[PDB]
């Protein structure tokens, strides 16, 4: 008798009625088959007179058969959604994450444990029939399928991926060329006693990175370091397992985490003693939380409550009505309520401010931006 | 916890 779909269609309908209130751009999509992973390529091309540029978006596959791929489609914003490239992949995509330094390369996570790296540019826009993945390199030193995936924005190629087999697997491939071989991971971090559910470079720093696991604890991870098997700092981060991490892109000391706990927690490197404050309005466990990449005060959580949080540090504290206290903490800014099912993941548009994009297990892909009247 | 992936997703 599990009917929450009952409460789903119903809030759904709600939500429909109302996008014209709180949102500034909808677009739906359904995929073939629904997609783990969501990334906003950099890029973005603009024609000569037209109202419309063009964005691009990391994509993967989730099928029951053998018929996986790494999809790349295109996205038409103001001021239609079409698949362009889809690379045989073997597996679904767990998790797909392009080099900050080159586009071209996209790392994805793969059920083999095995992480794969492709050069887009070098595979055909249809995909092979014979059923072959070809990876340019082919990442091995894990036991067990994972999701935290992340490229080092100051160390070009070194590259590291959390897995189910309680390690994080560090690789160099800076000075290995693509050409389909295996890479033996160059460290294995083994502080954790559980699955690590994410992890995640710092932004600034290139020796320092965080990662999060089933053992509720939130690492700071030194590669200076010689010691392995012990991180720099280790953090009781919540009450719960800790799925996700995200460091700020505008604040060298702060991070947040999203937990089991159905919470986010904000967290300074400075003193990892005390956590800074705990995001709260989420009904259920929370998979994916990113920063803005516009605004250091802004950050966004989604996971399996079917919502999308977008909260407002800034607003943390303020005085609100006491029916707006109601709807939730001030500091929460946006509910986007326009998925009917567990969202898996979500990427801001780097390029277009408020613009995200979420997708979700049942293979619907959202291009959103909220109303601009609701955080201006 | 729930599973990060669902175990049987649909062709749509």
């Amino acid at each position: 008798d599990a009917v929450e779909e009952r409460v789903i269609n119903e809030e759904y309908k709600i939500w429909k009625k109302n996008t014209p209130f709180l949102y500034d751009l909808v677009m739906t999509h359904a995929l073939e088959w629904p997609s783990l992973t969501a990334q906003w390529l950099p890029d973005v091309t603009r024609p000569e007179g037209k109202d419309f540029s063009i964005h691009r978006l990391v994509l993967g596959t989730h099928t029951s058969d053998e018929q996986n791929h790494l999809v790349i489609a295109s996205v038409q914003l103001p001021n239609k959604i079409e698949i362009e490239i889809k690379i045989n992949h073997e597996g679904e995509v767990n998790r797909a994450r392009y080099m900050p330094q080159n586009p071209c390369i996209i790392a994805t996570k793969t059920p083999s444990s095995d992480v794969l790296v492709f050069d887009y540019t070098k595979h055909p826009s249809k995909p092979d029939p014979s059923g072959e993945c070809n990876p340019d390199l082919r990442l091995r030193g894990h036991q067990k399928e994972g999701y935290g995936l992340s490229w080092n924005p100051n160390l070009s190629g070194h590259l590291l991926s959390a897995s189910d087999d309680h390690t994080i697997c560090l690789w160099d491939i800076s000075a290995v060329p693509k050409e389909g071989k295996v890479v033996d991971a160059k460290t294995i971090f083994t502080g954790h006693t559980a699955v690590v559910e994410d992890v995640s470079w710092h932004l600034l720093h290139e020796s320092l990175f965080g990662s999060v696991a089933d053992d509720q604890k939130l690492m700071i991870w030194d590669t200076r370091s010689n010691n392995t098997s012990k991180p720099s700092h280790s953090v009781d981060a919540h009450t719960a397992e800790v799925n996700c991490l995200s460091f700020n892109p505008y604040s060298e000391f702060i991070l947040a985490t999203g937990s089991a706990d159905k919470t986010v927690a904000l967290w300074d490197l400075r003193n990892l003693k005390l956590k800074l404050h705990s995001f709260e309005s989420h009904k259920d466990e929370i998979f994916q939380v990113q920063w803005s990449p516009h605004n250091e005060t802004i950050l966004a959580s989604s996971g399996t409550d079917r919502r999308l949080n977008v909260w407002d540090l800034s607003k943390i504290g303020e005085e609100q009505s006491p029916e707006d206290a109601e709807d939730g903490p001030p500091e929460l800014l946006f509910i986007h309520g326009g998925h009917t099912a567990k969202i898996s993941d979500f990427s801001w548009n780097p390029n277009e401010p408020w613009v995200i994009c979420s997708v979700s297990e049942d293979n619907i892909m959202q291009v959103w931006q909220m109303a601009e009247n609701i955080y201006n | 916890k729930h599973r990060r992936k669902q175990k049987t997703p649909k062709k749509f």
